RNA sequence: UUACAAAUAAGCGCUCUCAACUUAAUUUAUGAAUAAAAUCUAAAUAAAAUAUAUACGUACACCCUCUAACCUAGAGAAGGUUA
RNA sequence: CCUCAUUGGAUCAGGACAUCCCAAUGGUGUAGAAGCUAUUAAUGGUUCGUUUGCAACGAUUAAAGUCCUACGUGAUCUG
């Protein structure tokens, strides 16, 4: 989990929910992936 | 008219008991009313010198509700004056430990910013729920509209106010509902 | 009543006799201190509601006193509870189940070795004090150049809230 | 132990120190929008999870005679004691 | 053609969090152990000396944080 400015999905089995008042992009498969607002 | 000089002045300026129900009723908008006849400006006697205010009771403090998010957004500040003394209180966490705070306090930033807000208050009384003593009831005049009008729940709704509203759109038998 | 878990039951008062060694099995020493119960009855009792605590209270006495300079209340209150007058009150938290009628004595066999206990008492009095006794400050060095200032305290505070904070440690009756 | 070549005071001596209702990052379970045998939910929900804190405790609680004396109470006053 | 002039310490510290240690977590080119990076959190703590006039070292520590308060603080003291 990076805290960053802009939100970008990195490959494909990535998704996107908005959770507990941001937005997280979230990979099952390379947990590298996952960034928060 | 008719009445000597001492009943007559005895009358005018007696002081009278008023109910409020604060049940679903916006904490603020309970003020407005509470703040108005504490100071005595609902009558056409008033003056600031006169001393002729009223005594307000609300009761089911505890049930008060906030719109918005003003539960979670809404703080209470206070200091004990101490080194570390600051506390910031979020509405919920309030109403949680006393359930009639949140209603005095609002009350209390309406009135004149003077020494007789102080007196002003002790003709307040609050109740967190229904229950009031005795005494109390013996003293009440009259009762006041809730200045909220609460919106109605499903099962309150009758039978036949269901039927009357129309149906817009029917689901499809293939639907598992 | 039987005990049921979450009694509290009631206390005693007790004098102060001294101190003296004492030993266990192990050849530890320690150092503990003699508690005599002393004319210890209880004398009132409230319920939950007038205590306007969750619990009840019982109020104990010790250590009769004599009766000629007291004020005529204390007096009328002991006789009318039928005791010699006590040199001291104090209330206990007491719950339903372990209430005590008034006018019954207690003793030190109320406690049983094992047990841990609570012990709450005024402390040594030390009169008016510095700022070094009271609360440890450190102080100023003796030489060096220092003029009339060794047990003084230093800055009140900072100068940029113009005030002295309230609970500020400063001399006064320790 | 060091003093007063006093009945005391000190530390270099001795004893005692605890509960968390209430959250944030984060992690789960159930499940719609959204055909999933999806989805932790600024959807309705169920839980776990720092530091904080006072909801919850302990302490205090008495309306109090005073010539005077005495006091491990005290600058004074206050306070305690008096077959 | 040349140039150049408030701040240490002692005492007592209040506060910010942009966290030095303590506590809860995400990721890893995280096997374990050591580490790296980021989120969260201001809770209590954050040593003693030597040469020094600014640094320069020694021995420790879970750590020896970074700053604001008119060198924070001279009707408290001191170079
Ligand atoms: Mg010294
Ligand atoms: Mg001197
Ligand atoms: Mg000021
Ligand atoms: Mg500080
Ligand atoms: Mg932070
Ligand atoms: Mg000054
Ligand atoms: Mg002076
Ligand atoms: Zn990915």
């Amino acid at each position: 989990f990076k805290t960053k400015g802009v939100i970008k999905k990195r490959c494909k089995d990535c998704y996107k929910v908005k959770r507990r008042g941001r937005w997280f992009i979230l990979c099952k498969t390379n947990p590298k992936h996952k960034q928060r607002q | 008219s008719s009445f000597s000089r001492a009943p007559q002045q005895w009358a005018t300026f007696a002081r009278m008991w008023y109910l409020l129900d604060g049940k679903m009723q916006p904490p603020g908008k309970l003020a407005v009313i509470a703040s108005n006849k504490l100071q005595g400006l609902n009558k056409p006697v008033y003056h600031q010198l006169s001393d002729c205010g009223d005594h307000v009771v609300i009761i089911n403090t505890r049930h008060i509700a906030f719109s918005g998010n003003k539960w979670e957004q809404k703080v209470y500040s206070s200091h004990t004056g101490y080194p570390g003394g600051f506390r910031q209180v979020t509405a919920a966490q309030l109403h949680r430990k006393d359930p009639v705070a949140i209603v005095k306090l609002a009350i209390y930033g309406m009135l004149p910013k003077n020494l007789h807000r102080r007196t002003m208050m002790q003709r307040l009384h609050l109740f967190p729920d229904e229950d009031i003593p005795e005494d109390i009831l013996k003293n009440l005049v009259e009762e006041l509209p809730q200045p909220r009008r609460v919106p109605k729940r499903l099962d309150e709704y009758t039978q036949e106010e269901i039927e009357a509203f129309p149906r817009v759109w029917t689901p499809p038998d293939d639907f598992r509902m | 009543h039987p005990w049921e878990p979450g009694s509290f039951r009631v206390g005693l008062i007790a004098l102060k006799l001294g101190m003296m060694p004492l030993w266990t099995k192990d050849g530890q020493k320690h150092a503990v201190t003699l508690l005599q119960v002393q004319d210890c009855h209880v004398l009132k009792y409230t319920p939950k509601e007038d205590h306007n605590g969750k619990i009840a209270a019982l109020t104990v006495g010790g250590k009769t006193v004599s009766r000629f300079y007291k004020p005529d209340s204390r007096l009328e209150f002991y006789r009318d509870l039928g005791l010699p007058p006590k040199q001291i009150h104090k209330i206990f938290h007491v719950t339903d189940n372990a209430v005590i009628k008034p006018g019954t004595p207690l003793y030190a066999a109320h406690f049983r070795p094992g047990q841990y206990v609570d012990v709450t008492a005024k402390t040594i009095g030390k009169g008016f004090q510095g700022v070094m006794k009271r609360w440890g400050f450190k102080g100023q060095p003796a030489s060096h150049g220092q003029t009339k200032t060794h047990r003084r305290p230093g800055a009140i505070s900072t100068g940029d809230i113009a005030r002295v904070w309230p609970g500020t440690k400063m001399p006064g009756r320790m």
